[PDB]
């Protein structure tokens, strides 16, 4: 008589980063 | 036993004839049999992108077992679709699922290789809740299983092809998306089945039209499912038309019960002529329904009606209201954008070509570059188009191309690549068109953009598809990609006198050739070139703006008459050939809307009477009498 | 397959490891998919890692270079018990020789014949 | 125990004496004793490339504990080592890293601080999904932790010097790669253990040969790891040679066999004239000059802050100038792929310099990088090729003076780009007709002096001051370029024999092929493309029609003005 435990289920994401440029 | 409880035969229902006809797939059933009696790496698994009939191939396999077209080594075989969840639904205690699985394995061994096992959606049974896959894996790695799988290539890659311990027990039986003529044959057999269902009649040109239309327009789902759904929804439509009445009487029925509820809500009108005319039209069409005593077959026009009400592209019959509304579409574009003949000519002819079916089905509908200085109505024309076609100004994909002045707000107009911050929210363009494949895309003021956004527009105006960051593809090929610009403003305002339209177009086209990419301008459909407005055009625009001012104060509780000299004061005070029709609007705004609202908030002006906007010497005066 | 307790499969694993220590180097073992022993689900790879770092293991691994590079080399004691023993792809002629080794196997199974061209 | 789950006792085997008799690295052990005998911040970290024996440092400290060679605060300790690669790989969901971590912390609190722990890869502790800085950093400050850290400086400053609170506890101990002689000392400390294992002997000249050749040829793994690997696998090979069906001493010959498979250096440097004429005909004096310059660079008398050789090349282009650079790169360092062809024809401005060296930060070509220096950084043993150096902006010659003076060049990104391992080849054609029209019976030396005076009037004198020698590149005659065409026919027949065709040729056909694209004004590559486009295109036209058979003799017989292929 076991009961299936609901989980925590850790997740993930990321993030870029642009870069402008001078144009001499 | 256990197989009598936790499995579902298919060969009995194929023996009882409950399963659908399966047509074609001869090479696929043959290689299914080839892998099926292979000694090592025994178990086949179907790979098919969703809809292409993996389950149909196994149903046809069981039908050929009953038909005896299998080889002699495969006769007497039974196919038991292992129901994944029906194992689970009683295993409340410990390991009782595992006992059920082991008992199914023991009875399948007891059948001694005379039973083929069918496990649909094998990626569900990668881990089906140690738990299921590693339990079957010794019975896999003994040759003593006739497992058959069927899963979409995404799941067979990312759940099965990762585990290299399993690839030595399966086999890429790759189903392909069927051709259109295979789809024709499949639809003929299923036409027999569906006419036996609905008690209707389906025509064979309607079959080939359903196949061609389903392949051309709905770019999302895959064949031959979408053709079957067209045929089946159309059959439901025809049986419902047989059931109550045709839909024009239902249009009028819902219309008169609508006006019935709203008439009862009114116990100023705009109501009497509509209700009387549609009661008369309902009586006339009820009489014609009695006189014909209708639709009782399935033509291809019914397929076009189902497809139009599913996607949104007007593929249906060009009724008389459409023809009248289309020659009035030229007339109504001149009713809201007065002047500028060339633009209305170009766009009218484009939508007329699109409704006549002469449009190239590999590009979007008509992709316009607009030129000309400010406020000759560029955005006003685009709003007029959307407010014709969808009967709302903002029912359109407005893309303000002066927000994209960085290189990397292509991320906004297309989408985020995967894993990044807002990934599962698409783009603005790509999402809002994959919602609604027939809509007008206004790229507003394209010449302010960073120049490697024109890559994206090259792909759009090249083929009407685009690859957003979520991997999928968009069908732009039922959209109108209108861009605006003004890059020859000094030049057009200079030489619109003493130059004809060809020389003007060629000269400003050379200036645009200096601005844009020369790759890009040739890929455009048509570059129409504008001209600044004359004083009578501005007088017309003043009359239109005064119409909407009358509508604004008719809401408030006031009425206006204007004089006849004061419109000349607007036409001369609000006039220069250099900044378009907007100094008219500023002059109207000042010389009318400031004293009028000034005196209304004074309490001086009175509702119910007439505001006669007459002249002062060099001003405009309001009176009340 | 014969285990369902957290402490019976592990009991079997412990007993087999004590028997491997008992056999005194005569047993030279083989276990393919060492990364799978790292992530089977105390997982079995870290349970055999004492048999690595106690001078008792005579086992052989088998995997792809990706799992050996990531799940093994990046670990420390799991690195310093092994090498980059690379399995090469054979030649076409070696493949034909191996086919000659098992042509008769497939022929006696399927009751057919196989041409050497 | 949970200590019987993730920890390793080394005082166990060291009390047994069953570990490495660790010899060397005494000062690092001493500084470990310095950090561990503080009151607080008692967690030293070891810094170096992986494979420098940091585990051996901890084990040798354990052996000094067992030997009693430590001061009286380090005694009774238990050397432990925690895994950073199973606390995360077992960690499925929230709190399985942290659960095991707190269980380890409490079970060591039962141990009452008489325990020294080892942890490798301190960078792994920072990023695991929060994880352990927030749970060991108290123990890092409580002093009850007695960790021994081990990572590399680059991961240390990428991950760990971000949070300075993690940085302030650990104490940096640099463990560099040991020398070849330190490797000799360790292996002499460990030759006894090897010879007691395999019951053989070991040649110590083969030991120093293995150390030197492992230092030179292979840079994948480093000292002392690669020496241990090569000695043990060579001893295994000798053991199989004994137990196959005969010496116990492992020789340096087996070392060189496992080296190249799993010596031609010095006399190849000595025979460098023959090496340059292994593939290039003609230019005998230029070959001698290049070979003498190579040998003088290998003579070891010049500046250790100056490159291999400064050169400027003149004469008719395309005749084998680039081919000389290719063969020079081949028999210099590896092969025909360590070279960068650079046209100085483009560079005529200030942003030309900003292109070729490196942009300043914030500008257009910055992490796109300099055209030269990035390619040097990728291939540190190459040959630098320049083309039409007279077409350069004059300030580029300041950069060239920095090359020929310092042998190093700060790029736009701000780092050091060393030049003392390459060859500066700069080609020009200013004295073209001075050499072409006066090729007849004029010597190498006075023609060199004459065109040297000419280019002295052309270029800067301080620029050509730094140049070691300007070879002439006299225009090769029809016989040399005909022989080069013959060599191209040989490699063509080699590739077609890879396809598998017996192919012959007429000698009149050979003369017409040599007279297709011979031109003293352009180079040898017109002859190459001429012979190529004449032969190759109708050939496959005849082939895929179904005419030619592998094994048929294919004589390139002449037509009246063409060459016909026969099948006999
Ligand atoms: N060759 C065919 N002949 C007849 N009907 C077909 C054929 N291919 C597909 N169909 C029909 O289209 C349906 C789609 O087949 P499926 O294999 O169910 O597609 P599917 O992607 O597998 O969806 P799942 O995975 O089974 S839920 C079948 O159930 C049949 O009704
Ligand atoms: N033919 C026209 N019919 C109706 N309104 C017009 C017409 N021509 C110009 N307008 C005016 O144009 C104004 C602004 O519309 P827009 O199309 O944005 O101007 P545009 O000159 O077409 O160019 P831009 O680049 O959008 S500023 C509206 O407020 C209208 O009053
Ligand atoms: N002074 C020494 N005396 C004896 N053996 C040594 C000595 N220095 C290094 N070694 C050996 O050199 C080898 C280097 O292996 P490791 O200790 O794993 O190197 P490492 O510095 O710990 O770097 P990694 O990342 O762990 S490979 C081991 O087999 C050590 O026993």
């Amino acid at each position: 008589a076991a009961a299936a435990a609901a989980a925590a289920a850790a997740a993930a994401a990321a993030a870029a980063a642009a870069a402008a440029a001078a144009a001499a | 036993q256990a197989l009598k409880k936790y499995t579902i035969d298919l060969t009995e229902r194929a023996e009882q004839g409950k399963l659908d006809p399966v047509i074609g797939r001869d090479e696929e059933i043959r290689r299914t049999i080839q892998v099926l009696q292979r000694r090592t790496k025994n178990n086949p698994v179907l790979i098919g992108e969703p809809g292409v009939g993996k389950t149909a191939i196994v149903e046809g396999l069981a039908q050929r077992i009953i038909n005896g077209e299998v080889p002699e080594g495969l006769k007497g075989r039974r196919v038991l679709a292992l129901d994944m969840g029906a194992l689970v639904a009683g295993a409340k205690y410990r390991g009782e699922f595992e006992e059920r699985l082991k008992g199914v394995l023991n009875d399948l061994a007891k059948q001694e290789g005379n039973v083929i096992l069918f496990i649909d959606a094998l990626h569900t049974m990668v881990g089906a809740g140690m738990d299921a896959g590693n339990m079957l894996k010794p019975a896999l790695a003994r040759g003593e299983l006739h497992c058959v799988g069927a899963t979409t290539l995404d799941e067979y890659r990312q759940y099965i092809e990762k585990d290299a311990a399993l690839e030595r027990r399966f086999q890429k039986v790759f189903v392909a998306e069927p051709s259109v003529e295979d789809t024709i044959a499949i639809l003929r057999g299923l036409k027999e089945r569906y006419e036996l269902h609905h008690h209707v009649q389906i025509t064979d040109p309607a079959i080939v039209a359903a196949a061609t239309l389903s392949h051309r327009y709905i770019a999302d789902r895959q064949l031959p499912d979408k053709a079957i759904d067209l045929i089946d929804e159309a059959a439901s439509s025809i049986r419902m038309q047989i059931d109550s009445k045709p839909e024009e009487l239902d249009r009028l029925d819902r219309r008169i019960i609508q006006l019935k509820l709203e008439q009862q809500a009114l116990m100023l009108d705009m109501l009497n002529e509509e209700l009387s005319d549609k009661e008369r039209q309902y009586s006339e069409l009820e009489e014609e329904w009695k006189a014909e005593k209708l639709r009782n077959k399935v033509t291809d026009a019914e397929i076009a009606e189902v497809l139009a009400r599913w996607t949104g592209i007007p593929v249906s019959r060009m009724m008389e209201s459409e023809r009248e509304k289309l020659l009035r579409m030229e007339q109504e574009l001149h009713h809201r954008v007065i002047g500028q003949n060339e633009a209305v000519d170009a766009v009218s002819n484009a939508i007329r070509r699109s409704r006549a079916g002469l449009a190239d089905p590999n590009r979007p509908i008509g992709s316009f570059l607009f030129l000309g200085p400010t406020g000759v109505g560029k955005t006003e024309l685009c709003k007029a188009l959307a407010n014709f076609m969808f009967d709302s100004d903002e029912a359109m994909v407005r893309i303000d191309m002066s927000e994209f002045m960085e290189k990397h707000s292509v991320s906004r107009l297309v989408g985020a690549p995967p894993g990044y911050v807002g990934y599962e929210e698409g783009g603005y363009l790509t999402e809002a068109v994959r919602r609604r494949p027939y809509s007008v895309i206004l790229l507003d003021a394209v010449e302010k953009a960073h120049p490697d956004v024109f890559n994206i527009l090259l792909q759009v105006l090249d083929d009407g598809r685009l690859t957003d960051g979520q991997g999928r593809t968009v069908d732009f090929r039922n959209t109108v990609v209108i861009m605006t610009s003004n890059l020859g403003s000094d030049l057009i305002q200079e030489r619109f006198g003493e130059l004809d339209y060809a020389h003007m177009k060629e000269l400003v086209l050379g200036v645009v050739s200096h601005n844009f990419r020369p790759e890009f301008i040739n890929r455009i459909d048509e570059v129409v070139v504008f001209h600044p407005l004359g004083e009578q055009h501005i007088a017309s625009i003043a009359q239109i703006q005064l119409k909407r001012l009358y509508k604004r104060l008719e809401e408030r509780g006031y009425e206006i008459h204007i004089s006849d000299e004061a419109l000349k004061l607007l036409s001369e005070n609000g006039y220069d050939p250099v900044y378009g029709a907007r100094p008219l609007k500023r002059a109207i705004q000042q010389q009318i809307e400031n004293p009028l609202a000034q005196q209304i908030l004074s309490g001086e002006l009175v509702p119910g009477k007439v505001i006669r906007l007459e002249v002062n010497e060099d001003r405009i005066v309001a009176v009340q009498h």
